[PDB]
Formats: C-alpha cells, structure tokens, sequence
C-alpha cells in the first residue's frame, strides 16, 4: 500500500517532470531562433550600414572637390 | 542609398513555457509523499 | 524504515527540482524580457537609419542640384 | 540640417548568473538525495 | 525487492534530471552570453553611429555654408 | 572626408542544439525510469 503510494506519486512526478523538461527545450529553441535571428538581422544591417556610409562619403568627397573646383 | 526597412529583428514568446514552468513547480507539492 | 527513507529522499529530491524549475522559469523570464527589448531596439534603429538616410538622400540631392545650377 | 538624435538607443543586457548557479547547485546537491537502502 | 526498484528507477530518474540541469545551465550560460555579446554590438553600433551621423551633419553644414557663399 | 568604420561590429550566434537534444532525450528517456511494481 505504502509501495503503491511511492510508485504512484515518482510516477505523477516523473511525468510533471517530462512536461518541464519539453516545455525548457522548446522555450530554448525558441530564444536560440530568435537571438539567432537578431544576430543575422544586426549583421545584415552592419554590412548595408557599412556600404550606404561608403556610398555618402563618395558622394561626399565628390562634392567637396567640385566646390574646390568651383572656387 | 540602400535601403534597409527591410531589417526586422523578431520577438520571442515563450511565456507559455515559462507558466508550465511555475505550473509544475506549483504542482509538484501534490506529489509529495506523505506515508 | 527504508520506506521513510524513500519517502524522505524522494521529497527533498522534489523540493530541489522544484526550485531549479522556478529557477529556469525567472531565467527564461528574464532572457525573454532582454531579448524583446533588444529587439525593439534594433526595430526602433532601424527605422531612426532609415529616416536619416532619407533625410540625407535629400539633402544630397538638393546640393547636387545646386551645384549643377551653379555650374 | 539637423540629422536625428539616436543616442537614446539603448540595448539592455541579461544577467541570469543567479539563476545558473542556482541550477548547478541543484545539480550537484542532487546527489545527496540518492536512495542508498 | 520492490524497495530496491523503487530505489534503482529513483536514482536512475535522479540521474537524468541532474544530466538536465546541466545541460539548463549551460544552455542559459550561452544564451547569456550570446545576448549579451549583441547587446554590446548593438551598444556600440548606436555610439558610432552617433558620431558618424554627427560628422556627414558636419560636413553638410560646411558644404551647405560653402554653397551659400558661393551664391 | 573619412566616416568612422564599424564592419567590426559582430554579432555573435548561439547554438545550444546540443543542450535542447539533451533535454529532449531526457524527457523521452524518464519513461525507462518509471516504477511498475
């Protein structure tokens, strides 16, 4: 009866246990997509941030030697 | 320029997860052993 | 007495897995919280980028233009 | 022109180490809940 | 005999979870420190940013001076 | 005119693919630990 009671509540436990551990890896897959997601868009936004800075400082040095030329 | 209003960074929502969580935390006392 | 024992053990045992579960829960919590706000941050980024890229587009537009008036 | 202001974008950080202790602890204490007959 | 399997399936079960909470922790250690590695890109990229949008607004004011004495 | 450069900025990526397998394997596993007296 007192065996019976100790199998039945490690079995409720166990499962409540189960459910824990498949709810924390599917959080941690969830935050791993979307840290990973974040750290793709940063990455692409640092590259297109790099390039439109290059682009303005052509236009920028142009501009200045056309007013050197200008005056 | 480039255009970048493309760049989105998604959010997370895990708090389904973290409730089952507490939930089983909470509900862990009813399967305490009491002989 | 080795069903007290069981009982004992598997009691602290549960004790100790329920604060590493509501340990886990603040984590998660707490890794949610930063990555959304990092994520509104980079989202509110880029939006800032992309109005003072526009405002920079123009601007260097309207220089252009001038210079080719002038010369 | 005034371009603008994007100082105030702030990107917090996450400081979790409480909780990752804790975790290894439980880990580690575990073993004094053994059954041992 | 049904002592030492209760006892044997406890410790068996004691067994996986610490091998769980391990692999929590180490997950939550990388997160932690993925997220916050991108928080300190994030952190630094608003602050260049900064003073390079400050130095092309430099520049334009100058440009833009040295257009009006020009016309 | 010489803008500031940031092609060094880098965000890293994570992968605990490891851990969620674990955990996953785990919570399958705890079915060869339940009682059936």
């Amino acid at each position: 009866e007192n065996q019976k009671l100790i199998a039945n509540q490690f079995n409720s436990a166990i499962g409540k246990i189960q459910d824990s551990l498949s709810s924390t890896a599917s959080a941690l897959g969830k935050l791993q997509d979307v840290v990973n997601q974040n750290a793709q868009a940063l990455n692409t936004l640092v590259k297109q941030l790099s390039s439109n800075f290059g682009a303005i400082s052509s236009v920028l040095n142009d501009i200045l030697s056309r007013l050197d030329k200008v005056e | 320029l480039g255009d970048i209003s493309g760049i989105n960074a998604s959010v997370v929502n895990i708090q389904k997860e973290i409730d089952r969580l507490n939930e089983v935390a909470k509900n862990l006392n009813e399967s305490l052993i009491d002989l």
